[PDB]
């Protein structure tokens, strides 16, 4: 709902890659690969996260093997569009009014979950969980914590995560 | 008192969690935190003692 | 987390009881502000004052004295004989609680 | 090869590499001449004694280091700057092609990597729990020995009541480092303290925590029973808290499944692995790196949080007595007595 | 057989600058007789 | 793996340092005295040997602006300690002193209630306040050394 912040997070966003770019001084000109940043870590890549209207040309969408046969020509993405445009991150975050809806929902399903699986005199289970992990207030995943019982005396410690600052 | 001292010792060992080059004063800090976690009715002993009796 | 906080504050906002009727004329006034030198005003003395009010004289005279300490940077030196270090484990509670103590000045012990 | 008698004995020189591979090792610059009339024709000072063969042999011998041997010589002091361009480190690196001092390569290699290697081994093996003929070595928490593993207790107040060690005879420092033949004798010890646990209405969580490999400990394999309401809330507990381990924005994508595919062929010979299995099943494994934000234990944390135990357990143990509370080897005896499998002589 | 003991010498400060300046480790050699 | 008690060789090191290096440069005296650190070195001196802690017995004046402020600023002697002339530890332990030879004269004789509640299996927080260990005759490497 902000405009000024969109323009500042492309503006520093393009900062950080001129800063890379430099690390290897690439020159001004452009055409520098956009698929050096945004892959993901494990590919080899930076892992960089986008929330900028960045595209990629369509050079860079030709690939290839050589098989038994000889060598083939495979190509992604060809019909007449130019619709790569790099997923950003605002697509993929909820929102805080869906999450404050949902996570009574949550809360009060996992409630009856957990108390019909007592009744029914069965531990729960890996898939159960995994219906309503990434959902809640306090997020149904830490409930699970390697520790819960002795986070149950940690008190005030929002006031102190802000206070850290000062230390 | 137990479970506290265990909460005091990872607000203080989240600290130094990020960083690998420590000094002196730094690595004098962890070793108390350590003895705290090896020992922790001497340390609860001692935080006692500093709350009844010392005030410089 | 403070969303949540901007949000239960919206809709206590709303659920006020015909808060947005202006027929008889009526104002929502809305202050925003701070308390400017909090940290940097507040007195030892009572603040030793209102900790023995709180908790154990051996622990408010603990927490007392730990304000009272030497500020070195290089060259630098001094004594902390007024305000209160920021930066101490437990502060968090002295501010919050001097806080409360002058949430009743502005607000009166009847609202 | 080489002999180097420590204090009276002969220990034949090797080297490990990451790959835990044992290689046999055989026994002012000059600037040389990189150039030829006008044009370059080398660029090392032995670019014309490697042959291919050679190149082979010294491929498959050679240590995966080669950058890190070049990047300590010319990361030291006394030595220009870096003018940005006209002279980058490229030709930097260009200009330190010097003629190494008479074998000094060989001599280095072998000085420092044979005698280091040897002494860092011989430390640890002397004040290893395990490997036998040791300095430590409690010897009555033995309960079982095998043909080349065997079974141990922890030295420490073990943490659940059944807590026990599957250790091999001698250092392996890993379980991708194993050979098949001692694999499939503690797959034996592990089917059989499943099928111990199981009837005695407990469960089973195989840890596996494997660190740097390059200090040279000792291969625990180990093994906690826990009751069944506890084991089936187990892969929530050690699946919550792998991806809530180590370095964020890691690149090997954390908590690799080992539900089919049992560590061996899921994780390369050389680079640590913590891995967790739940009694027969294969849990779970997690490539470490950045040794700091993981802890050595962090199984038996898992685990001792799910118990609610203190953290004096897990983290440096607790001494007992040394003969007389150390006698839960004779209830584990018993234990194991239907299970036992290492032996026929019971007539 | 190392005794723990309090003494009686009790070094100070101005022993040490004394035993200090008796190093003469700046103090060169006069040139030979040539 | 650092401080611990004082003792005399240490402190006379530490007298020369200052005459060498002055009051601030700590980092360099204490490179000069292994198992003590900068902070420690100076705690040391601005605690004990600077030669205006008076070290003498308190007088009558000096107890009755002690026992006034006392009660005029409840624990703050780093803030009394300037305005009477003395080291805050100092103060306070005249003071916690002065404290028990009243109450012990209001309720108790010599003993009876709680023999003691002293500090066994620890380390003392505060040994920069505390005199100087004399030297023991056969002074080990590490002294010589230093
Ligand atoms: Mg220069
Ligand atoms: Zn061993």
């Amino acid at each position: 709902n902000t405009q000024e912040l969109l323009d500042l997070l492309v503006k520093c966003e393009n900062k950080i890659q001129t800063r890379i770019k430099i690390g290897l001084n690439s020159k001004m000109p452009s055409r520098f690969p956009p698929v050096v940043f945004y892959t993901p870590k494990e590919l080899g890549g930076l892992g960089m996260l986008s929330m900028g209207h960045v595209l990629i040309p369509q050079s860079d969408l030709r690939w290839s093997k050589q098989t038994d046969v000889g060598i083939t020509h495979f190509r992604s993405g060809m019909s007449h569009e130019e619709d790569q445009l790099i997923p950003n991150l605002y697509r993929y975050i909820q929102p805080w009014e869906s999450e404050f809806i949902d996570s009574q929902r949550v809360w009060a399903e996992y409630a009856l979950k957990r108390q019909e699986a007592i009744a029914q005199n069965r531990r729960l289970t890996l898939e159960d969980l995994e219906d309503s992990w990434d959902r809640g207030i306090p997020r149904i995943n830490t409930l699970f914590q390697k520790d819960r019982h002795t986070l149950a005396y940690d008190k005030g410690w929002r006031v102190r995560t802000d206070f850290k600052q000062y230390q | 008192d137990t479970k506290l001292l265990i909460l005091a010792l990872e607000r203080l060992k989240e600290a130094y969690s990020v960083k690998s080059r420590l000094n002196q004063s730094q690595r004098e800090e962890l070793g108390l935190i350590e003895q705290a976690y090896d020992n922790p009715h001497e340390a609860l002993s001692r935080i006692k003692r500093h709350l009844l009796t010392q005030r410089a | 987390p403070p969303p949540l906080l901007v949000y239960k504050w919206c809709q206590g906002i709303n659920n006020l009881q015909d808060v947005w009727e202006t027929s008889e004329g009526e104002c929502n006034v809305m202050l925003e502000s701070r308390f400017e030198k909090m940290y940097e005003k507040i007195d030892l003395t009572l603040l030793n004052r209102l900790l023995r009010l709180i908790v154990d004289h051996n622990i408010a005279d603990y927490m007392t004295a730990k304000n009272n300490v030497v500020i070195n940077y290089k060259d630098m030196n001094h004594t902390n004989s007024y305000g209160i270090i920021r930066g101490l484990q437990f502060a968090s509670f002295i501010v919050q609680y001097y806080g409360l103590v002058m949430d009743l000045l502005v607000l009166g012990l009847h609202r | 090869s080489g002999v180097e008698n420590e204090d009276q004995q002969e220990v034949i020189l090797v080297r490990t590499d990451q790959s835990g591979r044992v290689w046999p090792v055989n026994t002012k610059r000059q600037m040389v001449s990189t150039h030829e009339e006008r044009e370059r024709v080398r660029y090392f000072h032995d670019d014309d004694n490697l042959s291919l063969n050679d190149l082979v042999k010294n491929e498959k011998m050679g240590t995966a280091e080669n950058q890190n041997k070049l990047f300590m010589r010319m990361a030291s002091k006394f030595m220009g700057k870096t003018d940005g361009d006209y002279y980058t480190l490229d030709d930097m690196f260009v200009s330190k092609a010097a003629e190494r001092e008479r074998l000094g390569e060989e001599e280095e290699n072998q000085r420092k990597k044979a005698i280091a290697e040897h002494r860092s081994l011989a430390a640890q093996m002397e004040k290893c729990l395990y490997c036998f003929d040791s300095s430590q070595f409690p010897k009555h928490l033995i309960v079982a020995i095998g043909v080349k593993v065997y079974l141990c207790l922890p030295n420490v107040r073990s943490l659940t009541e059944g807590h026990c060690l599957i250790v091999p005879l001698q250092h392996h420092r890993a379980a991708t480092l194993l050979d098949e033949d001692i694999w499939e004798e503690i797959q034996m010890f592990r089917k059989s303290l499943v099928k111990m646990f199981e009837d005695k209405g407990l469960d089973c969580i195989f840890l596996e925590t494997n660190m740097s490999m390059k200090k040279q400990y000792h291969m625990v394999y180990e093994c906690i029973p826990l009751p069944k309401e506890v084991g089936d809330m187990a892969p929530i507990y050690f699946k919550k808290a792998i991806m809530e381990s180590d370095e964020e924005w890691s690149m090997n994508k954390k908590l690799i499944d080992l539900s089919s595919k049992d560590i061996r062929k899921s994780v390369p010979r050389g680079l640590p692995y913590f891995s967790v299995d739940f009694g027969l099943h294969g849990g779970f494994a997690h490539v470490i790196e950045d040794q700091h934000k993981f802890p050595h234990y962090f199984g038996k944390e898992i685990i001792g949080g799910m118990l609610d135990i203190e953290p004096r357990l897990w983290r440096k143990g607790i001494r007992e007595s040394f003969e007389d509370q150390r006698k839960k080897a004779l209830q584990f005896a018993q234990w194991w007595k239907p299970y036992d499998f290492t032996k026929s002589k019971n007539y | 057989v190392k005794n723990k003991a309090p003494a009686e010498v009790q070094i100070t400060a101005e022993q040490l600058l004394r035993e200090a300046k008796e190093r003469e480790l700046e103090l060169l050699p006069p040139p030979p007789q040539q | 793996i650092k401080g611990g008690v004082w003792r005399n060789t240490e402190d006379e090191i530490l007298k020369a340092a200052v005459m060498k290096y002055g009051k601030n440069q700590w980092s360099r005296i204490a490179s000069l005295l292994h198992r003590k650190s900068a902070k420690q070195c100076k705690a040391r001196w601005y605690e004990w040997l600077d030669p205006s802690i008076k070290k003498t017995e308190w007088s009558r004046e000096e107890e009755e602006k002690l026992l006034h402020l006392a009660k005029l600023m409840p624990t703050q002697w780093r803030t009394i300690a300037p305005i009477i002339g003395r080291t805050a530890a100092q103060c306070l332990e005249h003071y916690e002193f002065l404290l028990d030879k009243a109450a012990q004269r209001d309720n108790e004789e010599e003993t009876t209630d709680d023999p003691r509640k002293l500090k066994p299996g620890e380390i003392d927080p505060n040994p920069e306040t505390k005199p100087a260990r004399p030297d023991p005759i056969d002074m080990d490497e590490d002294e010589l050394e230093m």
